[PDB]
């Protein structure tokens, strides 16, 4: 369960906005003493996409990709891989991975952290989906 | 009542001019491509110019229009036209094919036939019926001035040699007055055999190709085909899951992933007479 | 030891379209006539030779040399220096857009010719000796006719002094005049020169006069050969007697 | 049981209001001024005015800031507007001689007279991207020189002048109108310049490219580019005398290209003409290079590559066709598709048994 | 546990890049990378230069048994990132001794004629480039001749005076001993003397 | 007597400026944001990120406002960009089946599973200049629906599922990269994929055209168009195991084409694909089109348009390119044309003698 | 010193590694077109991309790098490229061909003999000789590979068949090491004898079509030709109007409309030189 559970908070912390993110971590106020293991570096990542969609793969371009890695001082390595160009939000990313994979920590910002950033992404989903939804032809109803 | 701040049809005078001159020469050589003018409309190019064009020229404040795309009145485009057309003139709408008085259609002849005074206007994306076989207008033009038609009797021929079938199945090619060879308009080969000896006037407009041509009423069409290869129209196992009708020409609705799917006919307005008759 | 061997050469586009099991040797100064039906193989036999097919079984020897077990660079050096190649419609061994002159002058030049005077003055003597005027050395060959654009082919091929010349019905579009002024042409190449040729022709009277040695060819088949005159008038297969029948009396 | 229900209208409805929400974007940044587009981003607007055929910078700017900054789709607007515009004059013709100079070059010389004016361009900028625009700056404080315009005749002018080239003669052949006449192929120079006039950009440059690569050469030198404002006069009846009405932003290039050798005189370079609206200039060195190209037939030139193509290249220029016949794909076609299907159904059959 | 490589691998590897460039367009010219102090022994200093400045992921690289350590093996894939091959077919750079085998050398891809440069380059360890058999090398990057005595095995002499590939195939020969190098391209005709 | 003097350093400073000047425009008006153009100017933002090679928003914009709006010059300046980072990851295979849509029609049937979903589009719109927006305004407040995003599987699954169509099967090969290795013709279906979503929108939109009018046809259908946000997610040699990374708005197009009878299997409709960045979606309609056209070797189509032509519409088709080589003319060629002059006029005196 | 934030010569290693194992590929194989993965550059394509990832490829702190277009120091692509390898390497400048170490130059080799260790870069629009003659490269190639050059040996005996003379005035084609046919890149026929034999080493890079080919110093190069049309370089009847020579290629400036016009070197720094020395 851990690899999944690291999946699932990273994949969180990767589509949080930068800003509610920075908010609602400087309102935990969390204390932890870290060392950037590697300065947040914004690169590319290589875009691969399938012919029709399932067939052979091909080179769809590339897309922006910071990455930053972070080690508290029990060891604890984090690391982030976020899309764009924000190095603070990857660097705050690769902290909450590392304070995640303590053991003090990760109830406590799964409740408080990770839990409200994934309802408010789900949120902001559903009322676009609401909005594009209008745009449905409706063409029968099965009476 | 036009009350959008254009000119009535929203066409100027001179442009609904030049259509007419136009739209009389091709009625005076049935099945021949006339060029003309034709301007950029609020519709891109491909999406109905030369349609919206034709009814524009030729529409008044007493006409009831009819606008369907693909059969249906509903269709995205055709309630666009519809409405554009509404704003610009404010003329009369139908959804009934006997009650129009000018129909605009993309790709489908009513399943209702037509009356006198009727006419109905094609869209047409491509009106030469040998661009497929010939993609040059230079030499298309000289083709159908000279009558050297033997590149399509070639295609057809080939067609049954390797598929054992025409491979037109849409704007299968006509011959009209038994002279010009002439595209019907993306219309199913099912069709076809409503545009012979048709009593109602038929316009066709390629606003992007810049053509109108047209068919007087009771004017020969004629499908090419071969004797022991004959014009057949498209058929179906099944009737329309609304109305149970047979002699409609039916679009397929695919419900859900598994497979499960339905026939109703295209002709939304015939669908809803033969409902309604029982 | 023959200039060219072949043994066993087969290129067969379908069952029964191409050539099969064909095998003969050709030395230098003496013609190797190919005579048969249209739809033998002819054709693609004097490409599988030529080098300009790769043959599905057999082996193709040039002065010892495997001829398709060479490098591509090898063979294209034979084709531009050493061999001669007419096909039988001569636009296809032409260059449309270059004039006669240039057309007789590349191969001049692709042997090591860099004189353009010299060059000017072969293809002139050339132009003459297939009795095509030298005023038309400028003129492309789209204005030549069937029989000056084969004349015009002809000479391109044989400006070089070739070693090996294999030909498809080159006198075809040539009238009876120029046809007997190439073929004194190519018998005198033949024997002061020591050129060899393989030519394609259907008229057995140029086979007689020219050819030293006959094949002839059916269904992708080598049915009879030998020598020219024996085969003439003393044809065995079935095919070459019906073949020397036919033939218009004059 | 299915009953058929409107959801056409609705729909798009919904659908039109989506794409207006989404072109207006975040509510919290302020919404963009037709103005600033006009001012801020000019090359877009003077490629819409010169593809869509309206020489006014608000109306392409406008049409943009409407297309979300899609080219294509302002350009379609600005035609379409045409449209509805009555035809109250013709210009007299231009004379680019009298141009009021913002920049000009010449390739073909390191210097001519009144110099190589370089003027307001991108052209020898090192393409870094300038992360310093992310927030507001101050524009630098332009240096200045003397004011007056020296002499700038035309490059040709004075090739032809030494017998290299021949001057542009006007017989006074009317010219060809294709916004009021179909084209009819093979087209006059008049009609082959208009077209490309409006001919996309990019197809249009892809074309010269091949070109400049052997595909139907022509040995092109920039022989002078010319931006700057002409004036613009009108002839009313109601006056009868020639009056100035404004004047426009415009470039103009000459392309030197290969030299023929006439049979009955001196052999000179051939010549090639673009003209655009505003300070876009790869679109009239483009134009000039596929006039030039398109010159074939008057010069009995071998066609070597599509650019040579007259009906191709004219025939698929204009951007609004191209772009409205491709989306049109999207418009439902199940009518067709099913005829299709029931023809590929009954050979799949055919062949199974 | 791994070996060292460049101090400054920009400088260093542009200066034995430069060195490398004015020994293969003059051959004959012995020329020194002394950028390297120490090279990944059996490996010179000369041969752990050039794979150092040339070698990456996208040049396989085939170590010949006597100069195949799992070491200099490490070395390479950390800090070049080279893949390392079994065959010398399968190599861009070869790596051999004094030992090669003419089965070896005839191995070795010398490209195509329409690829010419998909060949590999042998790097080849001598025993010095000084003490051998007088050679006078002639072609492009000699005025005239050059007059060069390295010791080389006999497969190496046999290919560099037969020629045995027709141009533009070929292979390319890099003579290292210590932190001195030698080039020998594909072009240059070499008569023994 | 003349001597030289140095004019090129200051002569370019000051070209610089004026073009910076006029990018900036008049002072009165408020500097544009790279915000403002990133929401508002959406399409050009996502032509840029397609054809400049990286999919971002934000740095799209930023090039937009340095090159004043030219899409071309923006374009170039992305791709240098992309030339100055480091590839840090090569993402998993995008799975488009898992996006979350913003709009997906087809035109094959009148409906599907999942609906026809509009969603924001200028489709169906009366292209009509709206002057109101030379003034502020207010955004539509929209219309909602309910939320769940009803199952959409891909139209070409239903048709091979019912043997009609080939399904698209992976075999692991390798697929092309021509940014580090130049394409060698003729190029597999990956890398002419990969030059096409990098090629010029006009270009290909034109030779989609002539593909449409004869010039290589291939009967096309719009099978599906699908604009939504696809996850991307990499697998760093870190931790070993799959990350998300975010998601990416693309467009998806899948063009049915005119079915083929092979020897030995049923008759089946034949397929193109595109894939751009962002919502626009006539650039990967014209992708899947030309990239039907270019399949004729896999097929043994006698080619009957310059679209089959793999090495003219390719070699031709990256308007960074083609860009460059067009405005290159614009470089001082004197040397050049001084050789031309001097052979132009020998041969002059010669033929007058 | 480089302080601009980029990587020195602003590549990439790795860029910088490929192009060096292209430059030994092309060296190894004069006059062989070597394809290698360029980058865009900060110039367009065709502004010279290819010269500069070879100088950046190639140039090192210690080098004195003179660049010039058309001859000229002064011209503006020059003094861009110039600035450009300033602000990323920082390297010492020069426009004194005998003080350089390396020369990037567009259409002129300089008047001035080259010397041992220098290497001069050219910048090539168009790699292949060929392809005015044949536009694809799937053909070119094979030519190349095969030694297939009757073409060009046509093209230029119809060029003297139908002006008299060979109409390539510049880029003219020559043969290196007897074997390859390689385009000088457009430099005038005036610099073509300069390559035969030439002590320095000789880069050629095309950026926009991905090719590097390199011709090794003391390397034959010879023009094509006839005998009886031998290859000769372009000439004028005036001196250098500043300094007076007779031996440099000339550059036309024209000072006013009337006609009056002027020639002078175009090889600034021997003009200097010239004029110092008189
Ligand atoms: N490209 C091809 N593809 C398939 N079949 C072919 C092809 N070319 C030839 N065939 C057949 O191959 C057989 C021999 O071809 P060919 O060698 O050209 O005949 P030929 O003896 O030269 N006839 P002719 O020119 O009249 O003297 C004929 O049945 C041809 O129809
Ligand atoms: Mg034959
Ligand atoms: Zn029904
Ligand atoms: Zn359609
Ligand atoms: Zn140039
Ligand atoms: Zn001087």
């Amino acid at each position: 369960a851990d690899t999944a559970t690291r999946q699932h908070w990273m994949s969180v912390l990767a589509h949080s906005q930068p800003a509610e993110l920075a908010a609602r971590l400087n309102a935990l106020n969390i204390t932890a003493d870290y060392e950037v293991i590697r300065a947040a570096e914004t690169g590319l990542v290589q875009i691969q996409a399938r012919m029709g969609g399932t067939g052979e793969r091909f080179f769809a371009g590339d897309a922006t990709l910071t990455r930053a890695a972070v080690r508290l001082t029990d060891g604890t390595l984090g690391y982030s891989w976020v899309l764009g160009r924000d190095k603070q939000h990857a660097e705050r990313c690769a902290l909450i991975d590392a304070l995640m994979q303590q053991s003090r920590h990760f109830q406590n910002l799964s409740e408080t952290l990770i839990a409200p950033l994934d309802a408010d992404r789900m949120a902001r989903i559903a009322a676009r989906q609401a909005e594009v939804n209008a745009s449905r032809v409706d063409f029968f109803t099965m009476v | 009542a036009n009350l959008s701040g254009y000119n009535f049809a929203y066409l100027d005078e001179q442009t609904k001019r030049m259509i007419r001159r136009a739209i009389l020469k091709a009625v005076a050589i049935p099945g021949y491509q006339v060029p003309f003018g034709g301007r950029e409309m609020p519709m891109p190019y491909g999406w109905g110019t030369g349609g919206i064009q034709l009814t524009a020229s030729v529409i008044g404040e007493s006409d009831v229009l009819k606008v369907i795309d693909q059969g249906a009145d509903d269709t995205t485009n055709a309630v666009s036209i519809r409405n554009f057309f509404k704003r610009v003139t404010g003329v009369n709408t139908t959804e009934r094919t006997d009650d129009a008085t000018l129909i605009q259609t993309r790709h489908r002849i009513p399943e209702t036939p037509l009356t006198e005074d009727q006419i109905i206007i094609f869209q047409v994306p491509i009106p030469e019926p040998l661009r497929f076989i010939e993609p040059r207008e230079t030499e298309t033009r000289t083709m159908h001035a000279l009558e050297e038609y033997g590149v399509m009797q070639v295609k057809l021929y080939e067609d049954i040699a390797r598929f054992g079938h025409i491979a037109t199945t849409y704007a299968y090619p006509v011959k009209v007055n038994g002279r010009y060879v002439m595209d019907p308009s993306p219309i199913p080969k099912f069709d076809n055999p409503k545009m012979d000896m048709m009593p109602a006037l038929q316009l066709f407009g390629a606003g992007r190709e810049k053509r109108i041509y047209a068919v007087p009423p009771f004017t020969r069409v004629e499908s090419l085909d071969f004797d022991d290869h004959p014009f057949t129209v498209q058929q179906w196992d099944e009737p329309c899951a609304i109305c149970g009708s047979t002699h409609s020409y039916l679009d397929e609705v695919v419900l859900d992933d598994a497979g499960n799917r339905m026939f109703v006919c295209s002709d939304t307005d015939y669908c809803r007479q033969q409902s309604e008759a029982k | 030891q023959p200039l060219l061997s072949v043994n066993n050469l087969t290129h067969l586009y379908a069952p029964g379209k191409g050539f099969s099991d064909v095998s003969f040797d050709l030395w230098p100064g003496e013609v190797l006539g190919i005579v048969g039906e249209s739809g033998s193989g002819k054709t693609t036999l004097l490409k599988s030779i030529s080098a300009r097919l790769t043959p599905q079984q057999g082996e193709i020897h040039y002065e010892n040399r495997s001829l398709y077990a060479m490098s591509e660079a090898d063979r294209r050096r034979l084709l531009r220096t050493e061999w001669g190649v007419v096909h039988q419609h001569p636009l296809d061994g032409l260059r449309r857009q270059v004039s006669a002159g240039g057309n007789i002058g590349e191969r001049l030049m692709a042997t090591g010719a860099r004189h353009y005077g010299d060059i000017r003055a072969t293809a002139q003597k050339w132009l003459e000796e297939v009795e095509i005027p030298a005023n038309r050395i400028d003129d492309l060959p789209t204005t030549f006719s069937g029989g000056m654009q084969q004349r015009l082919q002809i000479a391109r091929n044989l400006v070089t002094h070739p070693k090996l010349v294999f030909m498809d019905q080159p006198t075809g579009g040539l009238d009876v005049s120029v046809q007997a002024r190439l073929l004194d042409l190519l018998r005198g190449l033949v024997v002061e020169l020591n050129l060899a040729v393989v030519i394609v022709t259907h008229d057995l009277g140029v086979a007689r006069l020219l050819a030293d040695r006959l094949l002839v060819m059916k269904q992708g088949q080598v049915v009879e050969s030998g020598l020219t005159d024996r085969v003439l008038d003393d044809p065995h297969h079935p095919y070459t007697q019906l073949l020397v029948s036919s033939v218009l009396q004059n | 049981m299915y009953v058929a229900v409107k959801g056409g209208e609705k729909a798009i409805d919904a659908a039109h209001a989506l794409q207006e929400s989404r072109r207006r974007g975040d509510t919290d940044l302020p919404e963009l001024s037709v103005a600033q587009i006009e001012q801020q981003l000019n090359l877009a607007v003077d490629r819409v005015m010169t593809e869509g055929g309206i020489a006014d910078r608000e109306l392409a700017a406008l049409a943009l800031k409407q297309a979300s900054g899609d080219n294509v789709e302002a350009i379609f607007l600005l035609r379409a507007y045409r449209t509805t515009l009555a035809k109250l004059a013709v210009s007299e013709p231009l004379d680019t001689t009298g141009m009021r100079l913002e920049r000009r070059i010449s390739a073909v010389y390191k210097d001519i007279p009144g110099g190589q004016l370089l003027g307001p361009t991108y052209d020898y900028t090192h393409r870094l991207l300038d992360f310093t625009l992310l927030a507001n700056g101050e524009a630098p404080t332009l240096t200045t020189a003397d004011s007056e315009q020296q002499p700038s005749p035309h490059v040709f002018s004075l090739l032809a002048r030494q017998g290299l080239a021949k001057f542009e003669e006007d017989s006074g052949a009317q010219p060809d109108d294709i916004t009021r006449t179909p084209p009819v192929y093979p087209c006059s120079r008049s009609s082959r310049l208009q077209q490309l006039m409006r001919g996309d950009e990019g197809y249009l440059l892809a074309l010269a490219y091949s070109t400049q690569r052997g595909y139907g050469r022509n040995h092109p030198f920039a022989g002078e580019i010319r931006s700057g404002y002409i004036d613009v006069s009108i002839v009313p009846e109601e006056l009868g005398f020639a009056v100035n009405v404004g004047e426009l932003l415009m470039t103009e290039c000459e392309m030197v290209n290969g030299f023929i050798d006439p049979p009955d005189e001196p052999p000179h370079f051939t010549r090639g003409y673009g003209l655009v609206f505003g300070m876009s200039e790869r679109k009239a060195m483009a134009m000039a290079l596929v006039d030039r190209a398109l010159q074939a037939p008057e010069y009995g030139e071998h066609a070597t590559g599509p650019a040579q193509d007259e009906e191709f290249v004219l025939a698929h220029a204009d951007n609004v066709e191209a772009a409205g016949f491709v989306s049109h794909l999207k418009l439902p076609h199940y009518v067709d598709f099913q005829a299709e299907l029931e023809l590929l159904k009954r050979l799949q059959q055919e062949k199974n048994h | 546990t791994l070996e060292t490589a460049f101090m400054l691998p920009v400088q260093d590897a542009q200066h034995s890049f430069r060195r490398l460039l004015k020994a293969m367009s003059e051959p004959g010219v012995i020329v020194a990378l002394h950028q390297l102090k120490r090279g990944w022994q059996p490996l010179n200093i000369a041969t752990t230069s050039v794979l150092l400045t040339l070698a990456d992921n996208d040049t396989p690289v085939w170590l010949s048994t006597p100069l195949n350590n799992d070491i200099v093996n490490q070395s390479l894939r950390f800090h070049t990132n080279a893949p390392l091959v079994s065959q010398p077919e399968q190599a861009t750079f070869a790596v051999t001794d004094e030992a090669i085998s003419s089965e070896q050398l005839n191995a070795l891809s010398t490209g195509t004629a329409v690829a010419p440069e998909a060949g590999a380059t042998l790097i080849l360890q001598v025993a010095s480039l000084s003490g051998g058999r007088m050679l006078r090398l002639t072609g492009a990057g000699i005025a005239e001749e050059r007059m060069i005595a390295p010791q080389l095995p006999e497969c190496i002499l046999h290919e560099l005076t037969e020629r045995p590939h027709p141009f533009p195939l070929g292979i390319d020969l890099i003579l290292t001993c210590g932190e001195r190098l030698l080039a020998i391209p594909r072009t240059t005709h070499v008569e023994v003397c």
